[PDB]
DNA sequence: GCACAATTTAACACTTTTGTCAAG
DNA sequence: CTTGACAAAAGTGTTAAATTGTGCTATACT
């Protein structure tokens, strides 16, 4: 299998003579226009489904997630956030996305994005 | 509207013991009629069953209630030696023309639809002539043929 | 019933029309013929050529070769997409130069593909097929100069890749340049080592005139032969020094070599009996003793400048006559390619003996399958000789088979053929036919070959003939070459033939092709039949001589696109050729002896035939081909009955009883309609769906591999991580769908599960992630859905893991799933159709038999065809091929009109008179009369003069009805159209395109990588192109945004079409684009040229495209 | 370089030609390094100076480096911009697009001089964009998202869409274009009339500024997006408007063949 | 074809300035949702549906109806581009 | 000095003109040679920008129209009113 | 966010054009035959021409937009889009100089 | 197109170049296409 | 083509962090 | 909301296995 080498991008493929190979490969790595819209609608839709939260739960939420700086926070940070212990903020997050679940189970805006 | 038969996997499928293929014995079963014995039915059940070497025909049904075939001299399938082959079809009614393709079945794992020409009417043609019968000249003398096939009678139609 | 006309009786049938694919390669096989008493040529002169191998030295030298039984059937060779081959072993000696031991060990060459019984070979389980090629024949030929009025070039050369071109150009100097291979040297100058020294350079060189001192030097007249031989040589070779017997070794294989200068049999030959005398060999010269004894250079001076000099009997040669050019066919270039594969073996010889241990040698290790292998493989697929079958029908093979290429690797191109290989030669007749070509930009450059017409050995094509005395037809039927045409004087089968015998004193026929006005005793032969004045699809055109070649040209083409049908029927009228064409295209099933049908069963036809042996025949039914055009055969025969020998059992997918059938006989309506037949379009009758007409069935290819990635190896299953139970469901058990089941576009045919590349879910992603907890799996589905658009049932399943036995899969691949889907397709609207006169048109909404054109007796058209293609176009055919079909519709008799002889005006007129005179019969019979709408219509007809005045209306519809036409009642309203309108049955075609197919559209879909730009065609699931053309039409329009939309937003830009399916989802007006990113990357590659492209604002300042990007 | 179906991998001949300079100007390197002989030196600098512009114009000199074994010439930086498929006549002064399709054509008599068939499902894939929002507005899902899968999935296409997307039709008007594109007016926009069947209907007179027939001819159908662009489209653009020749001066949609035979 | 156009052309002396209006105006138009225009509830351009008979959204129409009114106002230079759109996002939301 | 359309359109002001038209290579040099800088005039030689063409509806005369209705443009009829107050 | 009404093209010079690239390819070699990653200086590196990944370093020690174009001290690599790889060159330097067959030829 | 004084802003080098370009297709049957190339 | 130094990788013993449970 | 107790998961360190990078041989051969 790694023998074989590459294959020529000019191959010309069928029985004319203005065909290539290369223009027939699309593009994974740059987002489709469907996808930009997609990850926007999440990133809408989480946010407002985000807002029916308690004020230290919706934080503490996107602070495990890592939704706010980029990073993941651990327990033992979000517990240094607040001043709670690690089996505080622990509980938060458990009564946190099972308190969303009601609302969604509801109005099954987000429902989607289940691939 | 509806067929089916024990060994079949689609229209196209080929059965041991018969000449045709299944495509061909709807090409028969769209040329079948029967008529109801009530006005009331909404559809029906037709049964089927044909072994040694014979030739098969919408004769050879299996005769209910409310039903008549108007051609037991159609030919559909000519079983040869040993050939065993079981059948069964839907015949329900309708108007006008709708292909297989419009209309579903789901009868059961094989069901194939079938092309539905229901106007019972064959041809018709009318001829306008030169009639004797009343005061002034140049009237008319309407004469209307009617050709249908048994379904319904032309007096009817 | 059936009926034929003409007077014209072929005498010699048909020959195999299939032989010029299977003979041409059967000869270069030998494989019956023994290892003994074999013929040389084809493929063992590819051995005798190649050898012996002879270089501390060595001698092979070829004995045999064995044709090797085909490890797998036709079949299997085909669903394993491996090629149809078999080993071909070969026998040769290994011997020692100076020890005088001989050492002979038979060893193993490589896989010599073998072709069919219709003559397509099979290649990477494909089925392909070899066309047929075209050049000048090998020989001697004179040309007036080019350059200079006054004289003549002569010319040698021997075929492609087997010696180079020679050219005897005279400059204008009043010497003389021979040119070879881009290079003037003296023609005198080339004697040298060829035994001509100056005495010698008189002698026969005043046997002409002015034209002895232009060939007599000085210079380099005082060397000899072994001086002169490195002087040319320092010139026509600098790359090398100029040293002696490399001057001899190196023009020895220029032309001395008869292995390395291969001149053609046809050249020997007709060079010989050209020039006026004769060589020994194949070589222009003789490597003898040292120097070079001449063959060819002398006589063709001889010939050259006495035709220059204007003596009787030396003249010009037609460079586009058929005997100038001859047919490489498939046992030519498959040999061709042989030998020259073979020596690239032979130096894959001379260099392993050549070390190693000389003593313990066998050809055992010194051949090789590659040099060979490779050589074959490599021809029978990229060469424009070979190509994708065309099974888009029976006949479709057929001509396929038939057809000569002017094109290909030693032919020409479509650039240097301007007229002269494209224009048709007086001699073609009988042989090509000067209609059949595409109608594209390659018009005459393809065409194919004549019924009758036939290829001999030397590649000349030699058409039928019969030889006659004073008068008198002789059953002599000689096959006459293009050169013996033109001596003789030939008839025309048309010619006034009284009972074997010439009955007028002026008879047509010609010379060299030139119709002349002839004598009864100076016909010297006659023609067998018109039909070999062209090829097999123009031969199925009836009352073609009615029609012009422009139309006939797609008549026969189209039929080549035409499709098979479930109810498929034969032409109520046919030309009677139809029959040996369902036969020699092999696609149906006959009786090969005297039998008995024991039974019929539609998959096996067993018949026990009288020689008491119990034979079945098993049939193919409903099987997928090339185009996707189903392959039945209609078992016709009782559970038993007996039958003699070649009587048909079942039919083609194409064939009826044993008649080619392409499309179906309905009833044309020729008038105007809404104009919803306007320009060529057609309109048809929903009775005609009813029917199921012009319905046919068509099956597609779906495929897929379990590839192993750098991660892990895939698998085909029914399991799917985020698949729900519904589309789960047609799946049976292994995880492919069933047989017989639907498959919408978009339906999981085979699933697939794959290892995604591990790559962190996005925050907001992750977040959703752990809202339903939904476990993520390592494993995504790779699966194959079926593409939009098509869809049908599932006939198949094909698939085959690797490991298993008697099957290879590539390296890295575990199995690969194939599916078939089956789709009966009903004559849509807006789908091609076309009929045998070369009348196309799409389907233009189809029409309620309600309201419907009909006749008297409630009888309602089928078409409604537009009268206006016929008078500009020129095609009358479809109007007497209708005429005859309206008389036939009420007799039902089958008519039979050969080509260029057939029925005429007074026999359809007569025939018009009998349908009519039982037809009007039938309704005085039934209780009626002359219907007032008719008498009206037979009234405003006889103001025009349409009928003669003064006779009663059964005679005025009775001149009417034999006129073609008739009294027509319009559906909707009743009333009757105010002229007559011919009607009657007609032959007709569904075409290849279908609008189901060529239909699509797309609103954001994949993008080329390179630049951002759109995929195109059809499957890539890609938008149209906006061509320059286009920009240029905008621009005249005014259109700046609409330009630019198609410049930016949907084109190539980035953040523009991301900002459009922004808005307009939202309904914001779409922003304003800003970078076609194909221009960044024209900018960028600019820069790689070390081109600095600056972009400016308003005022000569620096302007950054790349948002901190390239700044660093 | 990237890998496709199959496994096996693709790349630029500009990548090997880019390889195939720096092997040379390398070893050269390590020559004037380690103290080679002149000859040597002068013949593999040489080497440089042709690899160096084989990267450049490949066939200006000599024959063009090709891969081993095979014929192809390997495309260089002055490869890709002149010629005809090259970067400025195929990716500048003309490109695929976005929002667009074809198919056969047929006969319009029922059809103005501004109207069109549409087929049904072409031009649901064709506003696709608009549609999502018009179900976004028109109930029947709650969002964006939903409008998406609720129809690439399921040929559900239930009137709740086959009538919505008439209320995004109607106003705007697309562009038909039948190639070769001689006369700008081989370029109109018509109404988009949705239509059963895969066929697309035009009016019988302006068929005759796209010198089409039908024997099977096909169209291209494209959607003016910008409001700007849509205003051109049916200002200028509009077949309707443009009755004249802008050639001859003389009128072009007139009676043809069956009508000036009627009349 | 589209009513006025005769009317429409004889207004601006180019033939793209008119193209510019219609769109410009046009965008006016779905910027502010129709709440701009100077049509009466009987010149609203409607749309016959099976379901209601709503105002016609495409703005184009709109606008074409709007300038063929003349109540429209058009001209190179005619405002400062600052205030144009400072309190054309003021008196509707 | 008269000559035929192909050397004219070769001859052009735009380097971006002829660079799209042939003998791409000849042009390019000549070009980048002296320096030359297009002020894309021409359409094609700005269709390769992918910018808005100079003529149509683009053109530089008629973009620069105002569209303003009754009641607003009076509410900005009253604007210039404000800063001589103000 | 400024208008672009001209084009100009001129002639780069040796020291301009190391200004344009990111850096010297020296080893004249694709990916590695197994991990399919840029060879350490080959012609489709990381390290100078930008990642194949959106926002991550090659070992993967900074994965984040939240450290922007901070350049990794472990594996070199700047980490930013990856689209950035269509628009960064590179260059070679030549042991002896040489001329352009466009002016030449 | 419009028989009206032709509108400022106008392509009209596009429209004169489509306007001889479209009949260059019929000059098969004088001096011909060649002839117009050769002007 | 091979002996082998060079460097990479998977190998694995084991330490520490982090998610987590019953009970206050 | 909080401890303490734990097991699983993620570290951190030293190794055995493997994978890859290099110099080199000697009849003569130009
Ligand atoms: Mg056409
Ligand atoms: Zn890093």
């Amino acid at each position: 299998k790694i023998a074989q080498e590459p294959v020529s991008l000019e191959t010309p493929i069928g029985d004319e003579k203005d065909s290539f190979y290369g223009d027939f490969i699309p593009d994974e790595n740059l987002p489709s226009p469907v996808e930009a819209a997609a990850q926007s609608l999440l990133s809408e839709e989480l946010e407002k489904a985000l807002s029916k939260l308690s004020e230290r739960e919706a934080m503490v939420l996107k602070l495990r997630k890592g939704l706010i700086d980029g990073r993941e926070h651990t327990l033992e940070e979000v517990g240094a956030y607040f001043g709670v212990t690690r089996e505080r903020i622990r509980q938060i997050e458990n009564k946190a996305l099972r308190k969303l679940k009601y609302h969604e189970s509801r109005t099954r805006k987000l429902r989607d994005f289940l691939e | 509207t509806s067929v089916y038969i024990e060994d079949v996997l689609h229209e196209f499928s080929t059965i041991p013991g018969v000449k045709e293929d299944v495509v061909e014995i709807i090409l028969n079963l769209k040329e079948l009629v029967v008529r109801f014995l009530d006005p009331k039915m909404a559809s029906t059940t037709l049964i089927l069953r044909a072994e040694g070497p014979k030739e098969v025909r919408a004769g050879d049904f299996t005769p209910s209630a409310d039903v008549e075939i108007m051609n037991p001299d159609l030919h559909i399938a000519t079983l040869e030696e040993g050939g065993k082959l079981y059948m069964e079809v839907r015949v329900d009614r309708g108007v006008g023309y709708v292909p297989a393709e419009r209309h579903g079945i789901k009868d059961r794992i094989n069901a194939i639809p079938v092309d539905a020409i229901f106007s019972p009417v064959r041809r018709v043609a009318f001829q306008v002539e030169d009639t004797r019968l009343g005061q002034r000249t140049d009237l008319d003398k309407l004469t209307l043929r009617i050709w249908t096939d048994g379904s319904v009678t032309p007096l009817e139609a | 019933e059936i009926k034929r006309f003409g007077r014209i009786r072929e005498v010699i049938p048909l020959p195999p029309l299939t032989e010029i694919q299977v003979e041409s390669y059967k000869k270069a096989l030998q494989a019956d013929v023994p290892p003994e008493k074999r013929e040389n040529v084809g493929i063992q002169a590819a051995f005798k050529e190649t050898f012996p191998i002879e270089e501390g030295g060595l001698v092979l030298d070829f004995l045999e070769y064995r044709i090797g039984d085909p490890p797998f059937s036709q079949d299997e060779c085909r669903e394993k997409d491996l090629t149809y081959q078999a080993p071909l072993y070969a026998r040769l000696q290994l011997i020692h130069k100076d020890t005088g031991l001989i050492k002979e060990d038979e060893v193993f060459l490589g896989h010599l593909p073998l072709m069919t019984e219709d003559g397509s070979f099979i290649i990477n389980g494909a089925d392909r097929v070899i066309v047929s090629q075209i050049h000048r024949s090998p020989g001697v030929y004179f040309t007036p100069d080019p350059a200079r009025p006054g004289r003549y070039i002569a010319s040698i050369i021997p075929l492609p890749k087997r010696g180079p071109w020679i050219d005897l150009e005279v400059e204008a100097s009043g010497v003389v340049t021979m040119k070879v291979n881009k290079r003037k040297f003296p023609l005198v100058l080339l004697l040298r080592v060829l035994g001509y020294d100056q005495e010698t350079l008189v002698r026969e060189l005043s046997a002409y005139g002015d034209l002895v001192q232009g060939l007599l030097d000085e210079a380099v007249l005082a060397m000899r032969p072994e001086e002169a031989m490195v002087r040319l040589f320092t010139l026509l070779r600098p790359g090398d020094p100029p040293k002696k017997d490399k001057a001899l070794a190196y023009l020895f294989g220029l032309l001395a070599d008869p292995k390395r200068y291969d001149l053609g049999e046809a050249g020997r030959y007709k060079a010989e009996e050209k020039l006026g005398v004769g060589l020994s060999g194949r070589t222009l010269v003789r490597f003898e003793d040292g120097e070079f004894k001449d063959e060819v250079f002398l006589p063709t001076l001889r010939y050259l400048f006495a035709l220059t000099a204007g003596v009787p009997g030396h003249e010009v040669d037609d460079i586009d006559h058929l005997g100038n050019r001859r047919i490489r066919t498939v046992g030519e270039l498959m040999a061709d390619q042989f030998r020259v594969g073979l020596a690239r073996l032979a130096r894959g010889v001379r260099e392993r003996m050549v070390m190693g241990s000389p003593d313990t040698l066998t050809p055992a290790k010194l051949v090789n399958s590659r040099p060979l292998e490779a050589a074959l493989r490599e021809f029978f697929s990229r060469s424009q000789l070979s190509q994708f079958k065309d099974e888009t029908n029976p006949l479709s093979s057929l001509r396929h088979k038939r057809r000569i290429s002017a094109l290909g690797p030693g032919g020409l191109t479509r650039e240097r053929a301007g007229f002269d290989v494209r224009d048709v030669h007086r001699t073609h007749y009988g042989r090509i036919c000067p209609v059949e070509t595409p109608e594209g930009a390659n018009i005459g450059l393809i065409t194919s070959l004549a019924a009758y017409a036939r290829v001999d050995a030397l590649g000349f094509i030699r058409t039928p003939y019969r030889r006659v005395k004073n008068g008198v037809v002789t059953e002599e039927v000689v096959y006459m070459t293009a050169s013996e045409e033109d001596r003789y004087t030939i008839a025309q089968a048309n010619t006034p033939l009284e009972g074997d015998r010439i009955a007028t004193d002026r008879v047509v026929a010609r010379r060299r092709g030139e119709p002349v006005i002839v004598a009864p005793e100076e016909v010297e032969f006659m023609d067998v039949s018109p039909k070999q004045v062209f090829s097999l699809n123009t031969n199925l055109i009836p009352f073609l001589e009615h029609d012009d070649a422009n139309r006939a040209l797609m008549g026969s083409n189209m039929q080549t696109q035409a499709v098979p049908l479930i109810r498929a029927q034969a032409p109520v009228v046919m030309t009677g050729l139809e029959e040996r064409v369902v036969r020699d295209s092999l696609a149906a099933l006959y009786a090969e002896e005297d039998g008995e049908v024991v039974k019929v069963d539609g998959t096996r036809i067993a018949v026990r035939y009288e020689d008491g042996r119990l034979v079945e025949h098993p049939l193919r039914r409903y099987a997928r081909s090339n185009q996707g055009t189903a392959f039945d055969q209609r078992p016709r025969v009782r559970v038993g009955q007996r039958v003699k020998k070649g009587d048909l059992l079942a039919d083609g997918p194409a064939s009826e009883e044993g008649f080619l059938a392409l499309g179906q006989n309905v009833l044309v309506a020729i008038m105007p309609f809404d104009g919803y037949n306007f320009e060529d379009a057609i309109v048809i009758s929903e009775e005609l769906l009813k029917r199921d007409f012009y319905t046919s069935i068509h099956i597609e290819r779906y495929e897929i591999e379990a590839r192993d990635t750098k991660l892990g190896p895939e698998r085909i299953t029914r399991d799917i991580p985020h698949l729900s139970e519904a589309a789960l469901r047609d799946l049976d058990e292994e995880g492919i769908v069933r047989i017989g089941a639907e498959v919408k576009p978009g339906d999981i045919l085979v699933g697939r599960t794959s290892f995604k590349g591990e790559q962190e879910p996005s925050p907001e992603e992750r977040l959703l992630r752990s809202i339903f907890g939904e476990k993520a799996r390592d494993v995504k589905d790779t699966s194959l859905r079926v593409p939009p658009g098509e869809g049908g049932i599932v006939v198949g399943r094909l698939r085959l893991r690797r490991g298993d036995p008697g099957v290879e899969l590539k390296p890295g691949v575990r199995e690969v799933v194939r599916v078939f889907v089956a789709q009966k397709r009903k004559l849509q609207v807006g789908d091609k159709l076309a009929n045998r006169h070369g009348n196309k048109g799409v389907v233009a909404k189809i029409l309620p038999v309600e309201d419907m054109p009909h006749l008297p007796d409630g009888t309602p058209v089928d078409v409604i065809l537009n009268p206006l293609g016929v008078p500009s176009r020129m095609n009358l055919g479809q109007i007497l091929e209708t005429h005859l079909g309206l008389a036939g519709y009420f007799l039902g008799q089958r008519y039979i009109s050969p080509v260029f002889d057939g029925a005429t005006e007074p026999e359809i007129k007569e025939l018009l008179a009998e349908a009519f005179n039982l037809y009007f019969g039938k309704r005085q019979g039934e209780g009626f009369g002359v219907d007032k709408r008719e008498k009206e219509v037979l009234a405003r007809a006889e103001k025009l003069g349409l009928v003669s005045p003064g006779k009663s209306p059964e005679e005025q519809l009775k001149e009417l009805f034999d006129l073609g036409k008739v009294v027509l009642y319009d559906g909707r309203t009743g009333e009757p159209f105010e002229g007559p309108i011919v009607v009657g049955q007609m032959f007709i075609m569904k075409l290849y395109h279908m609008v189901e197919d060529k239909m699509h559209a797309r609103s954001t879909g994949p993008y080329s990588l390179i630049t951002q730009q759109p995929l195109g065609g059809k499957a890539q699931f890609g938008g149209q192109r906006f061509g320059e053309m286009e920009v240029w039409a905008l621009e005249a329009y005014g259109a700046a945004h609409t330009l630019q939309e198609m410049l930016t937003i949907k084109s190539d830009d980035i953040e523009g079409r991301n900002a459009a399916y922004q808005a307009i989802i939202k309904g914001e007006d779409v922003p304003e684009p800003s970078v076609p990113e194909s221009f960044r990357v024209l900018v960028k590659e600019l820069q790689a040229l070390a081109l600095d492209v600056q972009t400016l604002d308003e005022k000569d300042n620096p302007v950054d495209i790349f948002e901190g990007l390239a700044s660093k | 370089m990237v890998q496709v179906d199959g496994g096996r991998f693709a790349t630029s001949d500009l990548n090997d030609l880019y390889r195939r300079l720096i092997n040379r100007n390398n070893r050269l390197k390590k020559l004037l390094a380690q103290g080679a002989p002149e000859i040597i030196i002068r013949n593999e600098k040489r080497m440089l100076q042709e690899a160096v512009d084989a990267v450049i114009d490949n066939g200006r000199r000599g024959s063009p480096v090709t891969n081993p074994g095979s014929e192809r010439p390997l495309r260089s930086l002055t490869d890709i911009l002149s010629g005809k498929q090259g970067r400025f006549r195929q990716n500048l002064l003309g490109k695929r697009v976005d929002y667009s399709g074809r198919s056969v054509i047929v006969v319009g008599p029922q059809l103005k001089l501004h109207q069109c068939g549409l087929p049904k499902r072409m031009a649901l894939e064709l506003f696709k964009p608009f549609l999502l929002k018009k179900m976004e507005e028109k109930a029947f899902a709650p969002n964006v998202k939903a409008a998406r899968r609720m129809l690439e999935r399921q040929r559900d296409i239930k009137d709740e869409v086959w009538d919505a997307l008439e209320e995004v039709i109607h106003g705007k008007v697309v562009l038909l274009n039948r190639a070769p594109t001689l006369h700008r007016l081989g370029i109109q926009a018509f109404q988009p009339v949705l239509v059963e069947g895969q066929s697309i209907q035009l009016h019988p007179l302006v068929c005759e500024a796209f010198n089409a027939d039908f024997d099977g001819d096909q169209m291209a159908v494209h959607v003016p997006l910008s409001s700007f662009a849509q205003a051109e489209a049916r200002i200028q653009m509009l077949s309707a408007h443009n009755l004249l020749s802008p050639a001859s001066g003389e009128p072009l949609a007139k009676p043809s063949r069956d009508i000036i035979l009627g009349l | 074809a589209e009513p006025g156009i005769d009317k429409l052309f004889g207004m601006v002396d180019s033939k793209y300035r008119l193209t510019v209006v219609v769109a410009k105006r046009a965008q006016q138009l779905l910027r502010h949702r129709f709440k701009n225009t100077v049509l009466e509830p009987e010149e609203r351009p409607k749309m016959r549906t099976l379901e209601g008979l709503y105002d016609d959204p495409n703005a184009v129409t709109w606008a074409m109806k709007e300038l063929l009114t003349g109540r429209l106002f058009f001209g190179e230079n005619l405002v400062p581009e600052d205030r144009l759109q400072k309190e054309m996002e003021r008196l509707y939301p | 000095l008269l000559m035929g359309v192909t050397k004219s359109a070769l001859s052009t002001k735009s380097w971006l003109s002829a660079a799209s038209f042939q003998n791409t290579t000849h042009v390019l040099t000549e070009a980048a040679i002296a320096g030359k800088k297009d002020e894309l005039i021409g359409l094609k030689e700005n269709v390769i920008l992918g910018r808005l063409i100079p003529a149509g509806t683009g053109s530089d005369f008629v973009r620069f129209t105002q569209v303003v209705d009754q009641r607003t443009l009076k509410a900005i009829e009253e604007a210039r009113k404000e800063a001589v107050e103000a | 966010k400024k208008e672009v009404r001209k084009v100009r093209i001129a002639l780069a010079s040796p020291e301009k054009i190391r200004s344009w690239s990111y850096g010297e390819v020296e080893k004249p070699e694709t990916i590695n035959y197994r991990t399919l990653k840029p060879e350490r200086d080959g012609l489709f590196d990381e390290r100078i021409f930008g990642p194949i990944k959106d926002y991550e370093c090659a070992c993967g020690k900074y994965k984040r937009q939240r450290f922007e174009g901070k350049v990794c001290e472990r594996c070199g690599v700047e980490v930013t889009r990856s689209i950035v790889r269509r628009y960064r060159m590179g260059h070679i330097e030549l042991a002896t100089p040489a001329a352009h067959i466009w002016f030449v030829k | 197109s419009m028989a009206r004084p032709v509108s400022i802003g106008e392509a009209v080098g596009v429209v004169a170049a489509e306007s001889i370009g479209e009949p260059g297709t019929q000059l098969t049957m004088t001096q011909g296409l060649p002839r117009v190339i050769e002007l």
